[PDB]
RNA sequence: GGGCAGUUUGACUGGGGCGGUCGCCUCCUAAAAGGUAACGGAGGCGCCCAAAGGUCCCCUCAGGCGGGACGGAAAUCCGCCGGAGAGCGCAAGGGUAGAAGGGGGCCUGACUGCGAGGCCUGCAAGCCGAGCAGGGGCGAAAGCCGGGCCUAGUGAACCGGUGGU
RNA sequence: GUAAGAGGAGGUAUAGGGAGCGACGCUUGCCCGGUGCCGGAAGGUCAAGGGGAGGGGUGCAAGCCCCGAACCGAAGCCCCGG
RNA sequence: GGCGUGCCUAUUGAAGCAUGAGCCGGCGACUCACGGUCGUGGGCGAGCUUAAGCCGUUGAGGCGGAGGCGUAGGGAAACCGAG
RNA sequence: AGCCAUGGGGGAAUCUGGGCGGACCACCGCCUAAGGCUAAGUACUCCGGGUGACCGAUAGCGCACCAGUACCGUGAGGGAAA
RNA sequence: AACCUGGGGAACUGAAACAUCUCAGUACCCAGAGGAGAGGAAAGAGAAAUCGACUCCCUGAGUAGCGGCGAGCGAAAGGGGA
């Protein structure tokens, strides 16, 4: 019966209120030292598109 | 092979402890242009018989609307929805006395 | 069949080429911060609101259009002039 | 390499940060460079930790 | 503690095994955009500089012949000639003396909050940056400054260490 | 055999189990460095345990709960020789 | 007499000296349940609809708003709120 | 890492006794443990009766019929035709 | 015949590998009870001075959490009803 919303996805995604899947910027942890502040604040929020089809199609049930 | 783009990092802050979730008051907002539609009085138990709110614990007036004098009835009230209420209207807080 | 001592090599290494050339020419508008010349050394010196960055690379600086120049005792110039 | 290693700089006057590197091999004792913290203008900055 | 149990024990590849190989940057093959394959040719990177960084004052080489105690093909100085054959960490390629090279003074923009609009590209990541604004260094000013002449010196996520909010 | 117990064996180191060779005649040389194995009441490392100097949350406090050093806690491997 | 390299599977590509089948009959393979999702046929319309159950029927429907969807989003969160 | 349940060890109290409200402490509530019994609402179909946008002798129960029969295997079991 | 409670309790398979997790506390083994089984009056629930045995359905809810944060597994409270 009922599908199953994705745990991981949910707990790491930000699908916007317009059928747009837009998550967070990836590549920040064991980094930082010899790197531009540019890189710091530009590893803030992100975007993404296309496979966000599959993301939405996976969000599901409470949608979210 | 590659993490199915799972390479995307998490940001769901306070996504979960173990004793379930924190029992907090969830509010409920309402566009006061929807308010402009009807006229008379708007209590919690009334507006859920209508079509909004639905057992939303507390009510916060908000949104756009018109300068109509009436008895709004709720808990908290948006500061910018309190400027349409200066034009006309009554403001009741926290209910019981 | 018989196959005695053969061998191998060492050259199986080729650096990935990066897209390198010029992007916007004269006749083409560019509106503030649009790269137009990817170069190694100064194959194309900047100029009239042309701009170079931290790697020899010309980009838009005005909302105008490019054009060229040849100053032998100075180099090769690019000039992005807009309108009055 | 850890010889040049990796350390960070905090302000005096309570905490603050900024990201840097070192070089212990080179005549590098300690450092009191001069940068900017999150709060207010430019100030001290003291060397500490890994 | 194989005595017994359940499982791991890469892939490429002129059949497989041995040998070699996996990623990053340069130069050909590459046929004047891009790009373009091979166990096809040729070499390099996992580091370095708190000054090898940032501004202002300034100088220009490698070499050639001629002339000189040690020196003497080549330590040094001098004369005249000498448009880049020198240098620019490291491989090569691009480039550069109208500076990126080499000397000195003050310093510390390997700055914060942001980022128009472009490179590139399946995704992801990577590359570029005017200006705004805080305040800051130097500069008589004009002004430069989001490290190094540029391309290699790099590792999404999950785990947690440590300081803070 | 989880076990009760079983065979061993109502047999006793000329007896019972395990291994290498395989009558008999000749014979069986050097190496304890790696390892297996025999022993060795000093010792390194290490367990739960035992212990409690010392720290914290909280109550006004009495108290309660957690963190925990010194130092004593085996087998074992290291060590020592055969 | 003019002409004329079997059917299938698989192949870059086959009549195949590649495979499957002597011949005829009958059986024999993209469904369903729930959720999801693009549309599409209607009804309603800032509203829409009920599940379990209860009542009725002997293929007779009907009550039954509990709930789910919708009117608002932004942010990890507090909270702010057409921002 | 609470709470419930407990295999080894220690080892209480009787209404200021006592478990829990998710480390733990204060408080404020909640409930009275370590004795037992309880229908109905729910499940199941060997069984009987009713129904069908269920099959019509290869389909249908394996079996429309003299089927858990023939016969196959020691054997557990297999499983016809009609 | 099947359902029901308790005591034992796998593997394939999934995670495109495989242990941790899955399948599942399922298949089967055993014990026993009965038209039912079992369950059963609160040392409960849960945050409101709020309720009031137990089983059942729906909703809550793929929610809240659990997790080599992967596979995926997945509560009770409240509500409406029996």
């Amino acid at each position: 019966p009922k599908m199953k919303t994705h745990k991981g996805a949910k707990k790491r995604v930000k699908i916007t209120a317009s059928g747009k899947v837009v998550a967070m910027k990836t590549g920040k942890r064991h980094l930082n030292w010899q790197k531009s502040g540019k890189e710091i604040r530009q590893k803030g929020r992100k975007f993404v598109l296309a496979k966000p089809e599959a993301e939405r199609i996976k969000l599901l049930l409470p949608y979210e | 092979g590659r993490s199915t783009t799972l390479m995307r990092l998490p940001k769901r802050g306070m996504q979960g402890q173990v004793p379930g979730e924190i029992k907090r008051p969830r509010y409920q907002g309402v566009n006061l242009k929807d308010l402009a539609r009807f006229e008379g009085e708007v209590t919690p138990e009334l507006l859920v018989r209508a079509g909004l709110l639905k057992k939303g614990y507390r009510l916060k007036i908000l949104g756009e609307g018109e300068a109509k004098p009436l008895k709004v009835v709720a808990h908290a009230f948006s500061k910018s929805a309190l400027e349409k209420l200066k034009a006309a209207g009554g403001e009741p807080v926290l209910l019981e006395a | 069949a018989h196959k005695k001592g053969l061998g191998s090599t060492r050259n199986g290494r080729d650096s990935q080429a990066k897209r390198l050339g010029v992007k916007r020419y004269e006749g083409q508008v560019v509106r503030a911060g649009n790269i137009l010349v990817r170069q190694r050394g100064t194959r194309f010196k900047p100029g009239k609101n042309v701009g170079m960055g931290r790697d020899f690379t010309l980009f838009a600086l005005v909302d105008g259009v490019v054009e060229f120049q040849d100053r032998g005792r100075l180099g090769r110039y690019v000039h992005v002039r807009p309108l009055a | 390499v850890r010889i040049k290693l990796l350390l960070e700089c905090t302000e005096c006057k309570r905490r603050n940060y900024a990201t840097e590197k070192n070089k212990r091999n080179t005549p590098n004792k300690l450092e009191l460079r001069k940068y900017c913290p999150w709060c207010r203008k430019h100030t001290v900055h003291r060397e500490v930790k890994i």
